[PDB]
């Protein structure tokens, strides 16, 4: 049981660290980029209507 | 009623007439190893080099102007930093190339059109038509010329500025609706052709643009417009530049359409070139895929074959695809030297996979071979200009010694 | 000499000017005239409000007989019955003289040091014709700034233009002050310093005036100040005044000038504001479509010249909005310029001064200044080796935090040791510590002793064999 438990805890902790460090920030950056792009298009539409 | 002097004029917006267009089927030798090997160009073809905010996009142009095998060159600067011209008109009169003997000046072969980012805006457009009309003129005399355009996105910016000044509907990010037509009618002047006249001579023009997208994205309307019309494409990476890894080409996104029509040339000279190219590209792609998981699994469950694949990929990315710019040994890698290095690397990987195929552990082989890796990694230092047969024998014996060592070291 | 005596003889001439008491509207910062009798584009006028307070403007468009004037010091209080304009029949000109050194001027280039007027030797247009590229020569020199991260990994050749990207709150002011206090040619400290600050708070101006005074440098400098509460439109003129003064000094008195522009972000903001007053097509994030050309006509005024000895070097300071290198202002600034030094926020949180990371910084003209005859022959590639090892340390540390500390081979351990030391001993230095390039290179070699010779590949074997053992 000691050996098996060591293995399982190791794998789960490794997966948690990976998800925390190299998954969430990537998606957050993607979301921010898309959010900026939407406003970028909105500005051009506004300018056309103004003209 | 007609008297003709030694010169004549010509409108710049009307392409010079030609007898008939042909198909470009002769490679353009750049000197850079990666470009010649994986993404070749043909004498009479177009190209793009989308910059990424200072990733050595001048090294490529510098080398192309210095060592390309063309009878003339027309370097155009539109939106240039202005300081560069002061360097290109100082280096050339102090550098030489040999064609029918060593003729010390290269300036005798070049003309330059300069319009720095400071000079009036409206003259940016009139700096590329003037640039290419001269190239067409020199083509009419049956000479293979090559126009090396600087940032062509600055021309688009000037178009946007004047369009906005007049007052009219913008299409995308302010650019006028007719941007996509101005570019195509410019790139369409390239290509081999048979001149117009009696003595039946032939020439060519091979333009190589360089777009400068905002930020680093390839979604810029300028970028997405040229990729639709060009035939070759050479992305650029930022981190590779930040690590001092030149040339900084991105090998996963670039491509080249002149990859099969060169089969005639290869068969005439290098029958096994495309096979080696494909195998190397497969090696690199597999290495990328395998590394894609090690970032979150760790290099624990990697078989011997995967480890060898990653090792070979690192070796290639560190030796084969780094030109180190300027030196006495690797400044212009001829085609034959590149071919021999290609074959040597592929043979190394093949033998490494063969020995481990029979169960022999690769970990011991790592230091049992030892000298093989150093030999292949130092093969790039073989001095060119020493004779096609000179280094040919050295590269011939290198792989023989390697495979003999593998057979002996199979123990 | 006769040539001197004729260039000014045309000065002895008197030319009266008109007064138009005919305004036909006001809108935003603009004013429209009528019946102007042959306008001139880019002229200068003198509004005289009914209160009796004078202002200044500049025409922007001219139709048949209308002139559209934009006013610098706001536009409030103007009236269409009692105001009065007066066309000066000329563009905007600055009075220059080599006695400007050691004085203080405000945003509009008029004294604020309780002194007299400039008593000029000649008047110069704030704009200037471009420099004939055939008459420019590239530097082939080097400045020793005394900062190891700047004098070893990058380099500065006089005649070069290098920005300083830095976020808000970081001590870019201190770095600039140190550089200007502590710069000399590598074997002078005779660099006359023009200084132009636009859109700054009172504390920054006081600090800069203080630092130049205690170092004995205030007698060879010239300051243009445009604080945060000054009129917004005038922020466009200030850099042109400073650069015109620098060009005069250098290219007509043969002395090496060094220029500082304290905040280009404020300049960009003012450009956007004035543009939005009109209806110009915008670029990404709202900035004007032609901002690139406007910035270029400011930066591209440095370098050397064939027949002269002066050389003006720029160190524009720029602030990124949200630490975003993809913002338009940094993008165009680094497209126009040749290299840029990056001030790092992350290193700052650890109390490292100067908080400069080296990965995202560059110096285009480094490859020319360095070599042989000025420094050791190792300088060219020791920088590359340090770059590669630092980049390896970064991703080794990144990997350590995911898989743990199980898959880190000896390579990674050495890389992490190198990364720690390279920041805790090499980059860091005091605020009054000089470091000649020889000492910096010796220390840099000391940090490569960690690695065995057999895997320092980027470096040349010849250099290793002659220096790796000493």
């Amino acid at each position: 049981a000691f050996i098996i438990l060591d293995e399982v805890i190791k794998v789960t902790n490794r997966r948690v660290n990976a998800i925390e460090h190299v998954i969430i920030p990537r998606t957050e950056n993607t979301i921010a980029y898309i959010n900026s792009e939407l406003d970028e298009l909105d500005r051009e539409e506004f300018y056309r209507l103004k003209k | 009623k007609s008297d003709f002097t030694l010169y004549h004029t010509w409108p710049v917006r009307v392409p010079r007439p030609v007898t008939e267009k042909l198909s470009a089927d002769y490679p353009l030798l750049t000197g850079q190893r990666v470009l010649d090997a994986l993404f070749p160009c043909v004498q009479g073809g177009t190209t793009c080099i989308p910059g990424a905010f200072g990733c050595g996009k001048t090294v490529i142009s510098q080398s192309l102007s210095k060592y390309s095998n063309s009878d003339a060159i027309i370097y155009v600067g539109c939106g240039e930093r202005g300081n560069e011209m002061a360097e290109v008109l100082m280096e050339f009169p102090e550098l030489y190339t040999e064609m029918s003997g060593t003729k010390e000046p290269i300036m005798k072969r070049t003309t330059l059109v300069a319009n720095t980012s400071n000079m009036p805006v409206a003259a940016r457009e009139a700096s590329i038509y003037t640039g290419i009309t001269l190239a067409e003129y020199f083509r009419d005399q049956g000479k293979n010329v090559s126009m090396i355009a600087d940032s062509s996105s600055r021309w688009a910016e000037a178009l946007r500025e004047i369009s906005g000044r007049l007052g009219e509907m913008p299409a995308d990010q302010g650019f006028p609706a007719y941007l996509g037509a101005k570019l195509a009618s410019f790139y369409e002047r390239a290509g081999k052709a048979v001149a117009l006249g009696s003595p039946d001579r032939t020439g060519s023009v091979s333009i190589v643009a360089a777009v400068s997208p905002a930020g680093g994205d390839f979604s810029d309307p300028v970028t997405t417009a040229t990729l639709g019309i060009t035939q070759v494409f050479w992305g650029l990476d930022k981190k590779l530049a930040q690590r001092k890894h030149f040339p900084s080409i991105n090998t996963s996104v670039s491509y080249s359409k002149y990859t099969n029509v060169l089969n005639k040339f290869y068969d005439s000279n290098y029958p096994e070139f495309p096979v080696l190219r494909d195998r190397m590209k497969e090696i690199l792609s597999n290495a990328e895929e395998l590394e894609q998981v090690v970032q979150l699994v760790g290099k624990s469950a990697l078989s011997d074959s995967d480890k060898i694949t990653l090792d070979v990929a690192t070796l290639i990315k560190e030796d084969f695809l780094q030109q180190n710019g300027y030196s006495t040994y690797d400044a212009f890698c001829p085609i034959w030297k590149t071919f021999d290095m290609m074959r040597a690397f592929i043979s190394y990987h093949d033998e490494a996979q063969k020995a481990v195929a029979n169960g022999a552990n690769w970990s011991k082989l790592a230091d049992s071979t030892g000298d093989v890796k150093h030999a292949v990694s130092s093969s790039k230092f073989f001095e060119p200009s020493r004779g096609e047969k000179e280094v040919h024998g050295e590269f011939e014996k290198l792989l023989s010694t390697m495979q003999e060592r593998f057979a002996e070291s199979t123990d | 000499f006769a040539i001197n005596k004729k260039a000014v003889e045309q000065g002895f001439n008197v030319k009266p000017r008109l007064n138009y008491n005919t305004v036909s509207g006001v809108n935003g910062p603009l004013v429209i005239l009528e019946k102007v009798k042959f306008p001139r584009y880019n002229e200068i006028v003198n509004l005289t409000l009914p209160d009796g307070t004078v202002r200044q403007g500049q025409v922007l468009e001219i139709r048949g007989d209308r002139a559209i004037v934009q006013v610098f010091e706001g536009t409030s209080g103007i009236d269409v019955k009692k105001t009065t304009v007066e066309f000066t029949g000329e563009s905007l000109r600055i009075p220059v003289s080599e006695d400007m050194l050691g004085r203080i001027f405000d945003g509009s280039g008029r004294p604020i040091d309780n002194g007299p007027k400039v008593f000029a030797e000649d008047y110069l247009d704030i704009n200037g014709s471009p420099i004939n590229p055939y008459a420019r020569i590239y530097p082939e020199e080097m400045i020793s700034t005394g900062v190891s991260a700047i004098d070893t990994m990058n380099s500065i050749a006089r005649g070069q233009k290098i920005p300083i990207f830095s976020a808000s709150g970081l001590p870019h002011n201190e770095i600039a002050a140190q550089i200007c206090r502590q710069a000399g040619l590598v074997r002078e400290e005779n660099f006359s310093i023009v200084f132009a600050a636009m859109g700054v708070n009172l504390e920054t101006a006081r600090f800069f005036k203080q630092d130049f005074e205690e170092n004995g440098s205030l007698e060879r400098t010239s300051l243009f100040l445009n604080l945060a509460n000054d009129p917004t439109i005038e922020r466009i003129i200030t850099p042109r005044l400073a650069l015109t003064t620098a060009e005069y000094l250098a290219y007509q008195t043969e002395r090496h000038v060094l220029t500082i522009l304290t905040d280009m972000s404020s300049y960009a903001d003012a450009l956007r504001e004035v543009s939005a007053a009109r209806e110009e097509v915008p670029g990404r994030r709202g900035y004007p479509g032609y901002m690139y050309t406007d910035l270029s006509t400011i930066y591209e005024r440095a370098g050397r010249v064939e027949g002269r000895n002066g050389s003006i070097t720029q160190i524009p300071i720029l602030t990124m909005p949200n630490d975003d290198i993809t913002h338009p202002i940094p993008d165009l600034t680094g497209y126009i310029t040749e290299g840029q030094i990056f001030v790092d926020r992350q290193l700052h949180n650890k109390g490292i001064y100067p908080p400069i990371n080296v990965l995202p910084s560059l110096s285009r003209l480094m490859k020319s200044a360095i070599g042989e005859g000025m420094t050791r022959k190792d300088h060219g590639d020791v920088s590359n080796q340090l770059y590669a090892k630092y980049a390896i340390g970064k991703d080794a540390a990144a990997m350590k935090a995911v898989v743990g500390e199980e898959a880190l081979s000896i390579e990674d351990k050495l890389s992490l040791e190198f990364l720690e030391k390279f920041e805790k001993t090499f980059i860091t230095q005091g605020a009054y510590e000089d470091r000649t390039v020889f000492e910096s290179l010796d220390q840099a070699w000391s940090l490569l002793r960690i690695y065995p010779k057999e895997m320092l590949n980027r470096i040349s074997p010849k250099i290793l064999d002659e220096f790796y053992d000493r």
